[PDB]
């Protein structure tokens, strides 16, 4: 290119945060959300009771931990589903967080660690 | 038999004729070191993945925690590829009466200027491919006039690695520099395989060879030696190998386990400015040497291979989706018998996937 | 999706428009241009001599007939190339011209009738 460097892109993060959950017949820890207006869901970012993505100050409403990828052009997930899911229930998930801008974690996962979300280290 | 000066009615005799062609280097085009890799689309892609470990944090047993690793990361990048075209005409008006030179009354042909262009365009093709080489060994890819075609730094996320010698200081410790240039490639390697640091080609000019073998430790060093290396290093020609462009043999000196290269090639463009081969851009101090040290060719073998270049068709009527060459030269005759045309294409790119490997290497201190 | 159509848009134009230029060892009839940040070009828009696209009351100031796809985030064309060509001296296209919002064809034509180029009427 004119700037020297084509970068295509990296890899979307992949559903493998999950380390341990409720498994039940219909599922414990997941609930689906309605994608709200032109949002690009990934895996790992926290979002709020409405479906939109946790922002700063908004710390304490922490409802649950993305797990699809979803696309705002396509209004589809990456497996081709309608609706976006996360995590809102006992489970452990993997330090792996795409948090937003100016929020601080520290607050994310003490309220995700109410509702009984654990976090183990990763290396 | 041709005419005499002054006098067109006595005669003189024509002996022959004396030519200058133009120095031309091929090292790095001799060396072998870029793989062909002909190629049928305009780009090419490349898929990056690399992971990382890390220790194990003690975590005790009655609470029974534990740890997790971190998943792998994939990217992608592309390359765009340079476009060379060169043209040249032959027209009767520099046939018709011009006389061949070093021959007394015979006259130029069509075969012999035809043959002459052509020879000429391949060895422009050919100093060019080897300055692209060159330019290629440096890490950064910049064409003649100057524009970026692959920054290889930038697209792989890498920090160039360059080494002060402190030639010029007689404390410098040479080893010392040396063993970090070869420990930096097998540290930043990266291949999961055993490296070799040794295997590697250290290309320097002029300057910088002047002062490393005029170093006082290197020479006594070599003077307190009772072996046929140190007598043919001290008192004996120190121009092993070679067979470069120019020259029969090239200045080689040998001090660990590595070997030091003398490459004096250099280029002019349109603009007239040269174009050192061992160079950095930037420096011009005229009184510090300056060397590139790349990875030799059985160091991380063959299955794993970074000085790649790449050949695409031509945009001609019939090469389209073909597998590239090294060059196509194409024949267009003028209508109303008006002369002959000639085309020459070459679209390259020579690249390195491993440009923490191009480590520089200079003659002063930082 | 969730208006039950997921178009996945269109093929970019292919540079068949031309049908006669003055061949020429150094390209008679094609103009280089430095392409303009965040544009796109496709074959067959109609490009000023700054290089962006002729605008609704310029149709005057018409240069050339851009006959590359570049693709703006990337500042490469499609081929691979750094810098967009359109064709503006003597040649034949198509009648295949991707004219702006409020741009008229006469005048647009007319501008490049006077440079040269002919289109051809297509069916």
């Amino acid at each position: 290119a004119y700037q020297g460097f084509t970068k295509l892109g990296e890899r979307e993060p992949l559903n493998d945060i999950i380390l341990w959950e409720e498994i039940t017949p219909t599922g414990h820890s997941r609930k689906e959300y309605a994608p709200v207006a032109s949002t690009e869901y990934r895996v790992g970012e926290v979002l709020k009771a409405d479906g939109s993505k946790v922002a700063a100050g908004q710390e304490a409403q922490a409802d649950s931990v993305c797990i699809v990828n979803f696309y705002a052009d396509l209004q589809l997930s990456y497996h081709g589903q309608l609706k976006v899911v996360g995590i809102y229930r006992d489970a452990e998930l993997k330090d792996l967080l795409k948090l937003e801008s100016g929020v601080d974690a520290a607050a994310v996962k003490s309220a995700l660690k109410a509702k009984g979300i654990d976090f183990v280290p990763t290396g | 038999l041709t005419n005499s000066e002054k006098s067109r009615f006595f005669l003189a005799d024509l002996t022959g004729e004396v030519q200058s062609i133009p120095n031309t280097y091929g090292y790095i085009s001799g060396l072998g070191l870029f793989r062909s890799a002909p190629q049928t689309q305009t780009t090419f892609l490349m898929d990056l993945t690399d992971w990382d470990i890390s220790l194990l944090d003690a975590v005790d047993r009655t609470s029974r925690k534990a740890e997790t690793s971190a998943p792998e990361r994939v990217r992608q990048i592309s390359f765009p590829m340079m476009y060379f075209k060169e043209v040249e005409s032959i027209t009767p008006d520099e046939i018709q009466g011009v006389r061949q030179p070093g021959t007394a009354n015979e006259l130029t042909t069509e075969a012999v200027v035809r043959a002459k262009k052509l020879m000429k365009i391949r060895t422009k093709f050919d100093i060019t491919r080897e300055f692209l080489f060159m330019q290629a060994l440096k890490g950064k890819v910049i064409d003649a006039n100057g524009v970026l075609y692959a920054d290889l730094y930038k697209q792989f996320d890498v920090t160039k690695k360059t080494i002060y010698f402190d030639l010029d200081n007689p404390n410098s410790d040479i080893d010392a520099h040396i063993e970090d240039l070869r420990m930096h490639m097998e540290d930043e390697a990266k291949t999961g395989t055993v490296i070799n640091g040794e295997e590697i080609h250290i290309v320097v000019d002029r300057t910088f060879f002047s002062k490393l073998i005029k170093h006082p430790k290197i020479r006594d060093a070599y003077l307190a030696q009772q072996t046929p290396l140190a007598w043919q290093q001290i008192t004996g020609s120190l121009r092993t190998g070679g067979t470069d462009g120019v020259q029969a043999h090239m200045n080689r000196f040998y001090y660990g386990g590595v070997v030091f290269v003398q490459y004096n090639g250099k280029f002019k463009d349109k603009r007239g400015k040269t174009h050192t081969l061992v160079s950095i851009d930037g420096v011009s101090d005229t009184n510090v040497g300056v060397g590139h040290a790349f990875p030799n060719v059985a160091m991380l073998g063959e299955a794993n291979n970074i000085f790649e270049v790449a050949y695409a068709p031509c945009p001609k009527m019939g090469y389209a989706n073909t597998l590239g060459q090294e060059l196509y030269v194409f024949e267009y005759e003028k209508d109303r018998d008006e002369g002959i045309d000639f085309e020459a294409h070459s679209y390259m790119l020579p690249y390195c996937t491993r440009p923490q490997l191009l480590v520089d290497v200079r003659s002063d201190a930082e």
